[PDB]
């Protein structure tokens, strides 16, 4: 069981998912949130671009970070004009005093 | 002369 | 969104979560339940205008630590407060009733 | 930035006192303002150093009162339409104090609920503990006005038109049922939030007022519709105006009370006239009324004591006609003709309580005792004589003479004979009849079958238990072994080192004592003709070798055999029994024999000699050498030479 | 500096009290209600007004400054109110016997009040002795015989006394085995937040926070672990050895037993298993 945070400039989504998950199906959890096609975006993690045909199992996204008190961040940038993706300029969260 | 030829006996059995 | 609630921070940010999980609050539950006749036009917009982004962050990931946790037996962890973030967080707690 | 801060009272209550007019009534109103209001309610509940919980609350219900006063007199001003506005009212402001309910959730759930500590517990003052003008749910308090205000103020105007309409309804006019159910149950709705007796201001102000109402309306038709109908008509009137009155109340009241308005609905006009309906059921029954039968039956069973004057008056009736059936069987056929009466008559009550009145159980019990009563009615000074009739009727199906009936309705029979024996209250008279008729049957084998009898007995057993047939189930056990005895003793006469020719076909019958119901003739010393000692002999010692400690008795006045004219002319066959056998042989020894060789060689004593003499005399066996009329002591007689058969 | 008034006859109707007075002691008098003139008094140090008919208490002290020692036993005050505990008259008050009164429920704002140093609520109808005396520090005497106290709160158990009198009261049967479940898992956020702020011990106040929440933190249950509680506990009346909060415990009709009821409060059921087996093993 993994907990994702789609993060994607203003704004942030919270999944649920399993370590056998695919990409692909994130990709359309992200379909039915923004209905924007799916080769518009590509998921990332630390500035790593990641492929759609691989699964969690080995990406990193372990039980033990991808945690319901701790989901795992994830990136995401859609297409610009043409067939450009805009960079990860996602903004973080505010700073408490 | 004349003899009787079928009989169809009956009896009851009890203690001696 | 009509299964996807959204809820805006006051600085902005929109966090996108299951219906079930923001409706772990009670005062969430009564806002989606409000003038009523909804659209159902796969919007579901709730915007806290007066809480911090940082706050409404950890408010949705404890909504879904207690919806998933939810009728478990398993070796339950203590939810993570951080002590910059306990007093804002805890009145934001109030006003959500969760 | 949520936070405790100062807050201007007016500046947001006018906003939020907006938004309250616009949800209070079904209006258009933003998402996002009915968010901003819940924020605006957290900031006024939570404030330093001035708390405004109990200011909100107030103003609230300050607002609340004022709009409900306003409701109420325009509904008032709304004069012979009181009850459409009222329900218009009444949704829109039950929808909006539900829609504050939820919008005050922090106000109700952090101040109110907070502020009923009144008991020492763990809270004790700190916000609102003393007990003056208790605080209640927004929600709560929105209705408990509703009926303080709209209700009460109100009480009699509605009831007034309520009972109105619903009597419209019972006139035959359609009123809309949406409002009069809407005023009805707002009457509970508005209680709802009483954990104890949520349905007790209903019962007040509606209920019973309708219940007395229902009460005197039913009295006065029912009234009416005994003046001007007879009993049948007033009958379906009754079930049309039941039925009507239950989809009424399903159709207005709640719930709760669709019982008490028909049980209200039935002893106002049922249950206070049986007198006049069990004063004519009596006619009913003994008529061809089925559908009246059914009426009554309905009626009757709703009311406490309807049934069991019609149950009684039924039983009367059934065994009335069984008598009439059963008084006039002709004699030829008088034990069929019973059987056949006594079933036609189950049949068909069984038919009528089943099909008609539902198979009652009751019914069926008064059935059961009204042709208990019938089977054994005994006409005065004399015997029942049902169990006589009942075993002459097993004896005539079983007899050769059941010609052109298989076995399959012999059992059909035997099975519709098993019901009315089991109506025979003396038992014992008709086994011992169809013990004795049986024993004749098996020792003359005038059976269809041996599975015949089987069933029969078989039956008896499940009827009466297995020891009323223990000796039934002996005797027949006993008959079937008695082939097996005979081959054994032939086979054993096969078996004897020196075998002889008796010239005589042996066939034997032995029977267990006590259980056989045959008399033995007492000290009748028949002298059994020598041609027979010899097995009589053979088979005691047979039988002494193959039991231990046990005797045999040997009746004569049942064995029989073929005694056949062969020498002569006439060649005849004669079935003939052990005396007329002596008497054949007597007369064979010595063409004239007088009445002292009978006795000589019979030795038994004078009346069984002298029926036997008459017996062989019927059928011209043997010539009376004398013409007296009259068989004395010193008669004399001699074989018929010329005889022809 | 020492008066004392013992009837109507003794006690003035109009003139006020000399202001040399230290010590002031009315008794069997008819007063319904506290009258204002007598707080205004400079130097008040022993107030006594036992025997009085005295329903409610004044809502505000007037110009009282120390009023060291205050004793209003056999009045017939129902209840205090709210209010005048938030005075400076918990600066120096010493002591509060309101024996054989009609008080039914103490307010818990007598806490506030953190400077006493003996208590006398005997012969009363109090449903339970409050929660927090555990904020009071130098408290030395409590006496709550013939009250009606079910259960008494679980800072007694850490308090420490000289004697105690509690002997007439209803103390159900210890019920360890069968818990009360008011505990519910997994924590709400609220309860996991007031749980974090008070394990972090940083201040707080009603500017910053609701007063509600304020409140809930205030009297915020800590449990037997050494981690403090404010909802989803488990409450278990248990009995406790009396003897160690009071040196000497007087009790009736008991010879050898010190059994006192105290309602703790347990953080998880899982906390809760080391005190059973605690209870098993000893
Ligand atoms: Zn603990």
């Amino acid at each position: 069981d993994v907990f994702l945070m789609i993060r994607h400039h203003k704004t942030t989504i919270f999944t649920d998912a399993k370590e056998n998950t695919t990409v692909y199906e994130l990709k359309r959890i992200v379909e039915g949130i923004l209905k924007r096609p799916p080769e518009d975006q590509k998921l990332y993690k630390d500035d790593q671009l990641l492929d759609d045909n691989k699964t969690l199992g080995d990406c990193g996204f372990t039980s033990q970070t991808a945690r319901p008190q701790a989901p795992a961040t994830v990136g995401l940038a859609f297409r610009s004009s043409g067939d450009s993706f805009e960079p990860l300029r996602v903004e973080p969260f505010s700073s408490p005093p | 002369r004349f003899e009787v030829k079928k009989w169809n006996a009956v009896a009851l059995w009890a203690w001696d | 969104d009509a299964m996807y609630v959204k809820l805006i921070s006051s600085d902005g940010h929109e966090f996108i979560v299951k219906r079930e999980h923001a409706l772990t609050s009670g005062t969430i539950k009564a806002m989606l339940s409000g003038p009523g006749q909804f659209a159902e036009n796969e919007t579901n917009e709730v915007n806290f205008r007066e809480i911090p982004s940082h706050v409404l962050s950890k408010v949705c990931m404890y909504f879904t630590y207690k919806v998933r946790y939810t009728n478990s037996s398993t070796e339950i962890p203590e939810f993570p407060i951080a002590p910059e973030i306990a007093l804002e967080l805890l009145m934001a707690a109030n006003f959500l009733d969760c | 930035s949520l936070k405790p801060r100062v807050v201007d009272f007016d500046e947001t209550w006018n906003k939020l006192l907006t938004t309250i007019k616009a949800v209070v009534m079904l209006d258009y109103v933003e998402r996002a303002t009915w968010n901003d209001r819940f924020s605006d309610i957290y900031a006024l509940c939570v404030a330093y150093p001035e708390p405004l919980g109990e200011r909100l609350y107030t103003e609230t219900k300050i607002f609340l009162e004022n709009h409900v006063q306003q409701l109420h007199t325009r509904v008032l001003d709304s004069a012979e339409q009181v009850l459409v506005m009222y329900f218009r009212y009444w949704e829109e402001y039950s929808r909006g104090a539900d829609y504050m309910d939820c919008l005050y959730r922090y106000l109700n759930t952090q101040y109110i609920k907070k502020n009923k500590l009144t008991e020492a517990d763990l809270q004790y003052g700190y916000g609102g503990v003393d007990m003056n003008e208790p605080l209640m749910e927004i929600g709560e308090l929105a209705l408990d006005l509703w009926r303080k205000l709209m209700i009460e103020p109100l009480q009699d105007t509605l009831l007034i038109m309520l009972l109105r309409e619903i009597k419209r309804d019972r006139c035959g006019e359609d009123p809309n049922q949406k409002v009069i159910h809407g005023v009805i149950n707002s009457f509970v709705h508005v209680e709802q939030y009483k954990k104890k007796f949520p349905l007790k201001f209903y019962q007040e102000i509606f209920e019973s007022p309708f219940l007395a109402e229902t009460g005197e309306y039913y009295k006065q038709e029912a009234s009416n519709l005994l003046q001007e109908s007879n009993c049948s008509q007033y009958m379906e009137k009754i079930l049309g105006r039941l039925k009507d009155e239950e989809i009424r109340c399903r159709k207005y009241l709640h719930p709760s009370s669709y019982n008490k308005v028909i049980h209200e609905c039935q002893q106002r006009m049922v249950a206070d006239h049986l007198q006049f309906l069990h004063a004519e059921c009596h006619n009913i029954i003994r008529q061809e009324r089925r559908n009246d039968m059914a009426n009554m039956y309905t009626l009757l069973r709703a009311v406490s004591s309807g049934l069991p004057h019609m149950i009684q008056e039924l039983q009367n009736h059934i065994h009335d006609e069984g008598l009439r059936a059963i008084s006039n069987l002709s004699q030829e056929n008088m034990p069929t003709q019973f059987v056949e009466s006594v079933l036609e008559v189950h049949s068909k009550f069984v038919q009528l309580v089943n099909c008609v009145l539902n198979g009652d159980q009751h019914f069926m019990s008064a059935l059961d005792k009204a042709l208990t009563c019938v089977v054994n009615y005994r006409e005065p000074k004399s015997v029942c004589k049902a169990p006589e009739l009942l075993a002459k009727y097993c004896d005539n199906m079983l007899k050769k003479s059941a010609k052109g009936m298989t076995e399959n309705e012999v059992e059909d029979k035997l099975t519709s004979f098993i019901t009315v024996f089991k109506y025979i209250d003396d038992k014992d008279v008709f086994q011992k009849f169809y013990a004795r008729m049986l024993a004749k049957r098996l020792i003359h084998g005038l059976s269809m079958s041996m599975d015949s009898e089987e069933t029969m007995i078989n039956k008896l057993k499940q009827a009466c238990g297995y020891e009323f047939t223990s000796k039934l189930h002996r005797m027949y056990t006993d008959m079937s072994v008695s082939a097996d005895l005979n081959n054994k003793f032939n086979n054993f006469i096969k078996s004897q080192d020196t075998v002889i020719d008796l010239g005589i076909s042996f066939q034997i019958y032995v029977l267990q004592a006590g259980a056989w119901p045959l008399t033995q003739a007492p000290s009748s010393t028949f002298a059994i003709p020598q041609e027979l000692e010899k097995s009589v002999q053979m088979f005691e010692l047979f039988y002494n070798q193959h039991f231990s400690g046990r005797k045999l008795t040997w009746l004569h006045y049942l064995c029989t055999g073929e005694v056949k004219m062969n020498y002569l002319c006439k060649p005849y066959v004669a079935m003939v029994t052990t005396y007329q056998m002596a008497v054949l042989l007597a007369f064979n020894n010595s063409e004239i024999i007088t009445y002292k060789e009978l006795q000589d060689s019979t030795q038994m004593n004078e009346k069984e000699l002298t029926k036997t003499i008459k017996s062989l005399l019927d059928v011209k066996m043997i010539n009376h050498d004398s013409d007296k009329e009259d068989i004395e002591g010193e008669s004399t007689f001699s074989l018929n030479m010329n005889f022809s058969s | 500096s020492k008066l004392f008034i013992t009837t109507k006859k003794d006690y003035p109707i109009t003139k006020s009290f000399p202001y040399s007075l230290e010590h002031l002691q009315v008794s069997y008098c008819k007063l319904a209600r506290v009258d204002m003139r007598m707080l205004c008094l400079k130097k008040l140090q022993k107030l006594d007004l036992s025997n009085n008919h005295i329903k409610k208490l004044p809502k505000t002290i007037g110009d009282l400054v120390c009023l060291q020692e205050l004793i209003l036993n056999h009045n017939f005050l129902e209840s205090f109110e709210v209010v005048l505990c938030s005075t400076t008259l918990r600066d120096t008050l010493k002591s509060l016997d309101l024996s054989a009164n009609k008080l039914k429920a103490l307010p818990v704002q007598i806490c506030n009040f953190k400077e006493l140093v003996s208590l006398k609520l005997d012969e009363n109808e109090l449903l339970q002795l409050p929660f927090p005396i555990g904020q009071l520090s130098k408290l030395r005497f409590l006496s709550a015989t013939k009250n009606n106290l079910q259960c008494l709160p679980n800072t007694f158990k850490k308090l420490t006394l000289e004697n105690l009198d509690l002997f007439g009261n209803p103390f159900m049967q210890a019920t360890p085995l069968v818990p009360d479940i008011q505990l519910k898992i997994p924590l709400p956020l609220l309860e996991t937040a007031a749980r974090a702020t008070l394990k972090y011990r940083i201040p707080y106040g009603p500017h910053l926070i609701p007063a509600t929440l304020c409140q809930d933190l205030s009297l915020a249950k800590t449990c037997d672990c050494g981690l403090p509680c404010l909802n989803s506990f488990i409450q278990t009346i248990v009995l406790m050895n009396l003897h160690q909060v009071s040196q000497t415990v007087v009790l009736v009709d008991t010879m050898g037993g010190t059994d006192g009821p105290i309602v703790c409060y347990f953080c998880s059921l899982t906390c809760y298993s080391q005190f059973l087996d605690k209870y098993l093993q000893s």
